[PDB]
RNA sequence: CUUUAAUGUUUGAUGUUCUAACGUUGACCCGUAAUCCGGGUUGCGGACAGUGUCUGGUGGGUAGUUUGACUGGGGCGGUCUCCUCCUAAAGAGUAACGGAGGAGCACGAAGGUUGGCUAAUCCUGGUCGGACAUCAGGAGGUUAGUGCAAUGGCAUAAGCCAGCUUGACUGCGAGCGUGACGGCGCGAGCAGGUGCGAAAGCAGGUCAUAGUGAUCCGGUGGUUCUGAAUGGAAGGGCCAUC
RNA sequence: AAUUCCUUGUCGGGUAAGUUCCGACCUGCACGAAUGGCGUAAUGAUGGCCAGGCUGUCUCCACCCGAGACUCAGUGAAAUUGAACUCGCUGUGAAGAUGCAGUGUACCCGCGGCAAGACGGAAAGACCCCGUGAACCUUUACUAUAGCUUGACACUGAACA
RNA sequence: GUUUAUUAAAAACACAGCACUGUGCAAACACGAAAGUGGACGUAUACGGUGUGACGCCUGCCCGGUGCCGGAAGGUUAAU
RNA sequence: AGGACCGAACCGACUAAUGUUGAAAAAUUAGCGGAUGACUUGUGGCUGGGGGUGAAAGGCCAAUCAAACCGGGAGAUAGCU
């Protein structure tokens, strides 16, 4: 029906893989929904961007009875 | 008389299209093309007509 | 002949201590209501011409 | 489109104002809200709203 | 006030008479044996005509120019910024006139918080009433719903309802995302002051990603920052805004 | 149809046979009344068609007289041209080969002839596209402007209605 | 009759004729910043512009658009 | 009598062949139209470049013309070769 439009790519996904040491503030994941969820010392921002509330190493877990991924930051 | 009827249809056909040229609803390309299908249609309808005529002409002769 | 200054870039960058230039942020002149306070508030301070642009600014302001 | 811009303007001394929009069509009643007037540096009433 | 009429005051316009500016491409006189020109006399017009300055209209008669680009040559059609998905090769990004859809808004609640609630679809019954209108029960278990495209999320609900309310808050911001850049986004936390909450606490708009327009030029409000001798003022700057 | 796209429309005539022609039909894609319509005697180096006479236009070319062409003597150019020791084929290859591979064939050099190739010579393609090129031309493109036109003021006065 | 000197001589241009229109004379109109001059030493049986193109028979319908010719109560509107 | 008829000079230029590094930067040859007219020709005059003149072809204005020629602005500009 007349195609050929697209939108500019919003540069998503993980920014810091597990084990990476981050400074309090940094953005560990960009995402539209909460693909990942904030765990300990990780804030989820208002676009679901997850960030660090604390300097430490990045920690990915799957916790929960619903079996969901969480990103935390362990102190290093 | 028959070819004449056929042809009159050639004529409205092209008329319709011809007219969809302004109100630029058709590419000048589109337009040539189609008018050609109409030619194809017209020649076809005719050759039929002449098959028929020939069939009969056989009888009479 | 004295190089003439780009009279208009001189009206928009002011040369700074260490050598860069400071400029005002675009996007704070109208269509203002529709913009966040965060946003606008951050475009209030001035800013330093980028690594990529000095080239062009120095080019314009030979007497800065 | 349709939605008019409006200022709400400190009820305190100051000429200071916040800025927003309203649906003039279905909501003609002068808007009115406590907002922070950073001049008097207090939280005052803010009126006007075409 | 209506509408009206009339003497008057104001201001316009229209007409007629005059002669003396002005016109005479009527006549005659001299310069002059000259169809020019000048002066004179006369007749005819006569403050008109015409000309200068200013002004509105008309003005291809003339003049300078403009009349985009992508493109499976060009043209024709279509497209141009933004958002979602696929192509995209399990980080990011990634082309085509590749396949599909949407935006140029909406909402002072459709925002904030505190408390509370939980869809669809089918079976069974029973008013109209049906394959689905409301009601009961069971199954089901989020397929529902989310202001709107698609993707990602959502039960701790981000879905639904109420009370109180203005955090759709002002200054800032460690730190990080993403961009050639202009920019854009995310952000704990700090100070001021707030709303809800017994309280832990949450709130710098809205489940998120579209809903946009640089600079210049001005306009509006505020601030003695500047102010061409000085005091003011205009104008300029600064902050908010159009 | 100087107009008809389908179209060599259909019918008639002319011909052995006629996409043209003539005469008709109306289905006029898209005639039509001073951007004139329909006719029209004459005229026309005007367009189309027919026929008699004529004929080397042709079947199909023959002989002949003359100017060249050819030989000798005198004079004496030209375009062109990277360099040449400058063959055919089939293949290859910036894709149509004297020049590469393979192979065939060819003793060295003139002269008269012919034009198939040297993408042969000549002109920095005229078509085509591009350049934010040029120039003329058009117009209800933009913007100005001479001309024309409107008012005010000035040269410009006196009475009156 | 004319025409593309040098690829077009024609069906194109011109033509007599026809019509529309302007022009009262210091004419319209044209060359001229102007003075002047042509129009014309003419004067509407004249002169310019435009279309048509001998002659014959003729020349229908439509004035909304666009011109032009008039009118004008109203609306809007320049310098001042 | 006649923009009347045939036809030389004269004026034209319809067809063909030759020519095309020509005899010639438009011709020769054989044919062709006009030929008392809106005819043709000598001398001189006048009209000038956005201008002239044009029985109109965008023709002609010194071998040229959708704006002559010469000198100047001038080394215009050339994102092209
Ligand atoms: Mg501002
Ligand atoms: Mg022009
Ligand atoms: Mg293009
Ligand atoms: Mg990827
Ligand atoms: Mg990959
Ligand atoms: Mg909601
Ligand atoms: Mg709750
Ligand atoms: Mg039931
Ligand atoms: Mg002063
Ligand atoms: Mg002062
Ligand atoms: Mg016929
Ligand atoms: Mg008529
Ligand atoms: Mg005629
Ligand atoms: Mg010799
Ligand atoms: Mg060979
Ligand atoms: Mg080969
Ligand atoms: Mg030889
Ligand atoms: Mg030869
Ligand atoms: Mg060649
Ligand atoms: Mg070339
Ligand atoms: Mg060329
Ligand atoms: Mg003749
Ligand atoms: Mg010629
Ligand atoms: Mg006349
Ligand atoms: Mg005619
Ligand atoms: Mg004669
Ligand atoms: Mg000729
Ligand atoms: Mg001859
Ligand atoms: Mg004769
Ligand atoms: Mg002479
Ligand atoms: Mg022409
Ligand atoms: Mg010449
Ligand atoms: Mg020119
Ligand atoms: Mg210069
Ligand atoms: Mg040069």
């Amino acid at each position: 029906t007349r195609n050929g439009r697209d939108s500019e790519a919003k540069r998503l996904g993980v920014k810091r893989f597990g084990g990476e040491s981050v400074l309090a503030g940094s953005i560990i994941v960009r995402q539209r929904g909460t693909k990942f969820h904030a765990g300990a010392n990780v804030g989820c921002g208002r676009d679901h961007t997850l960030f660090a509330k604390a300097d430490g190493k990045v920690k990915f877990e799957v916790k929960g009875p619903k079996n969901r991924k969480f990103i935390s930051i362990e102190a290093e | 008389q028959a070819r004449v009827a056929v042809r009159n249809v050639r004529r409205d056909a092209n008329d319709k299209v011809k007219a969809l040229l302004k109100d630029k609803e058709i590419s000048e390309d589109d337009d040539r093309r189609s008018q050609d299908d109409v030619q194809k249609l017209t020649d076809a309808a005719i050759k039929k007509i002449e098959a028929a005529l020939a069939d009969k002409e056989a009888e009479l002769m | 002949p004295k190089i003439k200054t780009v009279r208009g870039a001189a009206k928009r960058f002011k040369k700074t201590g260490k050598g860069g230039f400071k400029h005002k942020h675009a996007n704070l002149r109208h269509i203002l209501t529709k913009k966040a306070t965060k946003r606008k508030r951050h475009l209030r301070p001035k800013a330093m011409v980028s690594k990529g642009d000095l080239g062009l600014v120095i080019a314009c302001l030979p007497y800065a | 489109g349709i939605r008019e811009k409006i200022k709400l303007v400190s009820s305190a001394g100051t000429g200071h104002f916040y800025t927003t929009t309203k649906n003039k069509r279905t909501k003609p009643e002068k808007l009115e809200l406590k907002k922070f007037d950073p001049v008097v540096r207090q939280h005052v009433i803010y009126k006007e709203a075409k």
